[PDB]
């Protein structure tokens, strides 16, 4: 078919999931919560979690960037063009033992330096929690959040998470600190 | 069917939790208030005793060591305060624990039967109940709410020292603030949502 | 789809949501489900005389069938008064988001506070679902008011100034921006 | 018939009183309203919501005097085709009826003052404005007296 692309209202414009109408839902079939690879019509893909649609309505398609694609952030906004259905992908989703990340950091301007790596850890550990994300991609945290971290940049993924991968609440996250292919 | 009265018991039996919870976390943060202000007032008061010198005004300069002898008082009247502060926060901690545990629960027993349940049968609204898939939606939305609340309020008040004299006089409007930007009573809307509990 | 027109329960019986506070039309769970009309849903309201508005349901326990307690303001929109009959439909259509809102004042001819209006209108409307040349109620600040829609736009590259229950509607959110033209 | 009448009287007493009480609270918390005004949110937006619901109870009030007011005017007409001391019972209608008129135009000032008070200016204005709430300025004194009198010839 063919689908538009409202903006997104606020309250799910702080969390991470995408809206959809039960028809597409029913198309490739994928209960709730589930990731569905979206590819953006301006380069560089994105992940999203799925939930119905408010109003049982119909060929409407907000989304949410969180897990996008580098750089390719805001382009998910400011639009009027379709997106078709197959530019969606349903994407299994394995437990993903440990992970690897290299953070920016907020600009606290006014004491950096040694970084008291426990808070940075805990902060990290808490933005990812629960969360689907797919190596490669940046993490922006919601704003107004807590804490240090601003990005999460994907490197290292135990089980190879190239097509995406779950973060449980039992998984090391070694803060690496590997900024990688930087140009 | 009975996949549905699975959800169903879960999610009416999760909530009842969600609503006592919610009375703790409000109990334990309006005795919170008055113990920052008296705080903040502590904090200026041992503000207002650096500003001296007390080897030259005539009075006190009979009094030899008593500059030393006030602050080590200030300081210990001040530091007990901080630790009831400390104890109210760990409530604060027990409760996000265990409405986190009992949601991820819930999720997981979904998960478990979200194959044989066509969402569409998930997803549609009766006459005295939301859609499951609202219920679900708003439990995660509690869990998440409750989550940065706790984590914010921590990074708040662990960043007091004895030496920053003017951060610690603004405490107890940051706290209020950091209270005034959640949306309005999420719980309380949710729960009167779920009144008729099904 | 026939209901007959009474007044709410006078007490805001605090068994009532907050971002509900208007825009309600109380009812009765038997007649809740007479007519498929789920909790915190919109619903259509049509007058004997060709009018329309919408509004949000709520199942409160109050009186009994038959009868459909609405606002004061609603019933002079709607133009009808106790013991009237009255259509309603469970919305089943789209709702979108509305960009654009466009009303004019009832002619209060207050010193014009053109945006420090809007900050009071979104944060004491926002849910209401509106519909070309209706009117809204807002007290910035003690004192009243009274607008009139003229036209919407709608994200879906849609304007309307919308009658039948299966049909695009639009609400205001935190985004909406409106313009005061006569 | 001349029943009714006497408890039109003993009505439009309770009424007047319960009037005057609300006027009271509602000019605490005018007060409350300028002070916080010229120390500078939401805490104003909840005073003049209970305000505007004292302006709701003296609209109730209002309502039931209007309704006291049509029925002696029926009682009247009825009369065509005297009492316990000797009046028209005419005369009755008149006293409701400028009774009524004094206090509707009452009603009007008051829901004018509660419309402006919240965003006023020069403070001479806040002053003038709580008065108008206080002083009634549209209770011409001998209302109670005439009140008095009427509700002399039925105890």
């Amino acid at each position: 078919p063919l689908l538009k692309l409202l903006p997104l209202d606020a309250r799910d414009r702080g969390t991470q999931r995408c809206r959809l109408g039960p028809a597409a839902l029913h198309a490739l079939g994928a209960r709730l919560g589930s990731a569905v690879k979206i590819s953006l019509p301006d380069g560089g893909s994105c992940l999203c979690t799925a939930w119905p649609r408010r109003d049982g309505a119909d060929g409407f398609v907000q989304l949410d960037p969180l897990c996008a694609s580098p750089g390719a952030a805001v382009g998910a906004s400011r639009s009027r063009r379709s997106l078709s259905l197959n530019r969606l992908l349903l994407v299994p989703c394995p437990p993903l033992r440990r992970v690897a990340v290299w953070p920016v950091l907020r600009e606290r301007a006014g004491a950096p330096g040694a970084r008291n790596t426990a808070a940075v850890l805990e902060a990290a550990q808490e933005l990812l929690r629960n969360r689907p994300i797919s190596l490669g991609h940046v993490v922006v945290a919601p704003p107004g959040a807590p804490g240090l971290v601003a990005a999460l940049h994907i490197v290292g993924g135990t089980p190879s998470p190239d097509p995406a991968g779950l973060v449980t609440p039992r998984t090391r996250v070694s803060l690496g600190g590997e900024p990688p292919s930087e140009a | 069917d009975r996949p549905l009265l699975a959800v169903q018991e879960a999610l009416k039996k999760c909530f009842p939790v969600v609503e006592e919870q919610q009375g703790l976390w409000q109990s334990a943060l309006r005795d919170c208030q008055p113990l920052l202000s008296s705080l903040s007032n502590l904090a200026e008061q041992l503000q207002a005793a650096q500003n001296l010198r007390f080897e030259d005004v005539p009075a006190l300069r009979a009094f030899p060591d008593l500059k030393e002898r006030l602050r080590r008082k200030q300081l210990v009247a001040g530091d007990i305060v901080l630790d009831k502060l400390g104890e109210r926060l760990a409530i604060l901690l027990k409760v996000r624990d265990m409405v986190s545990s009992h949601v991820e629960r819930v999720f997981q027993i979904y998960e478990q039967h979200a194959d044989t349940v066509g969402i569409d049968a998930v997803l549609q609204p009766s006459a005295v109940s939301p859609s499951v898939a609202d219920m679900l939606e708003w439990l995660q939305d509690i869990e998440r709410h409750y989550r940065k609340s706790y984590l914010k309020r921590k990074y708040l008040l662990s960043s007091i020292q004895w030496g920053d004299l003017a951060n610690i006089q603004a405490l107890p409007k940051a706290w209020d603030r950091i209270s005034k930007d959640e949306h309005q009573d999420l719980v309380q809307d949710i729960l009167l949502n779920v009144s008729f509990f099904l | 789809g026939t209901l007959t027109v009474t007044n709410l329960l006078e007490k805001v019986d605090d068994k009532i949501p907050k971002t509900f506070q208007n825009s309600l039309i109380h009812l009765g769970l038997n007649t809740m489900k007479s007519a498929n009309i789920c909790i915190g849903r919109p619903v259509l309201l049509t007058s004997l005389n060709g009018k329309q508005e919408v509004y949000t349901a709520w199942p409160m326990a109050g009186f009994p069938g038959g009868k459909v307690g609405l606002s004061e303001m609603a019933q002079k929109n709607v133009g009808v008064r106790p013991g009237d009959a009255i259509q309603v439909q469970p919305l089943v259509g789209a709702v979108l988001q509305a960009e654009e809102m466009d009303v004019a004042l009832s002619d209060k001819d207050m010193e014009i506070n053109e945006e420090e209006l809007t900050g009071c209108i979104l944060r004491k409307l926002d849910g209401k679902i509106v519909l070309p040349g209706n009117f809204l109620y807002c007290t910035f600040y003690g004192r009243p008011y009274k607008l009139q829609v003229l036209r919407v736009k709608g994200a879906d590259g849609m304007i309307l100034g919308a009658k039948c229950n299966t049909d695009t509607f639009y609400f205001i959110s935190s985004t909406t921006r409106v313009n005061f033209t006569e | 018939s001349a029943r009714k009448i006497k408890d039109n009287a003993a009505d439009w007493h309770n009424l007047i009183l319960k009037w005057e009480t609300l006027n009271d609270a509602g000019f605490t918390t005018a007060n409350n309203i300028a002070n916080l005004k010229i120390s500078l949110n939401e805490e104003l937006e909840k005073l003049c919501e209970e305000l505007q619901a004292t302006l709701d109870g003296l609209t109730k009030i209002q309502v039931k005097m209007e309704k006291l007011s049509s029925t002696t005017k029926g009682i009247c007409e009825l009369e065509n085709y005297p009492l316990f001391h000797t009046w028209p019972t005419t005369h009755f209608y008149e006293v409701s009826h400028k009774l009524l008129e004094m206090y509707r135009k009452e009603l009007l000032l008051k829901r004018t003052v509660a419309k402006e008070l919240a965003h006023t200016g020069d403070p001479d204005l806040t002053l003038s404005y709580l008065s108008m709430w206080l002083h009634q300025p549209y209770v011409e004194s001998d209302s109670r007296l005439h009140l008095e009198s009427m509700l002399l010839e039925t105890g």
